[PDB]
């Protein structure tokens, strides 16, 4: 969360990060949230 | 209260996601109360 929000505040156009089964709905909220984009090599996503 | 420790260092304006971030050390003289009190309620002997 913390990085995340740091990278917003640095205005970023988009994020490349990897993520855990621990992290990932905060992910997925906050970029589905704040309309950011996100690109991930981890595990997909369960659902849409 | 019993033990008469103080609560609460300032009663309002702290920030989550500051950087470091700065945990209130007597916040977990809050979790150890929680921890060690023992009531009956609806569920039988409460004790953590």
């Amino acid at each position: 969360t913390n990085a995340f929000c740091s990278q917003f505040s640095r205005g970023v156009y988009a994020i490349f990060g990897f993520y855990d089964k621990k992290s990932v709905n905060t992910i997925t909220s906050f970029c589905g949230t704040l309309h950011v984009s996100f690109i991930t090599p981890s595990f997909p996503t369960d659902g849409t | 209260r019993k033990q008469r420790i103080e609560i609460s260092r300032r009663g309002n304006a702290g920030d989550c996601l500051a950087n470091p971030a700065v945990p209130w050390g007597q916040g977990v003289e809050i979790e150890r109360a929680l921890k060690q009190v023992q009531v009956e309620g609806l569920s039988g002997n409460i004790k953590f």
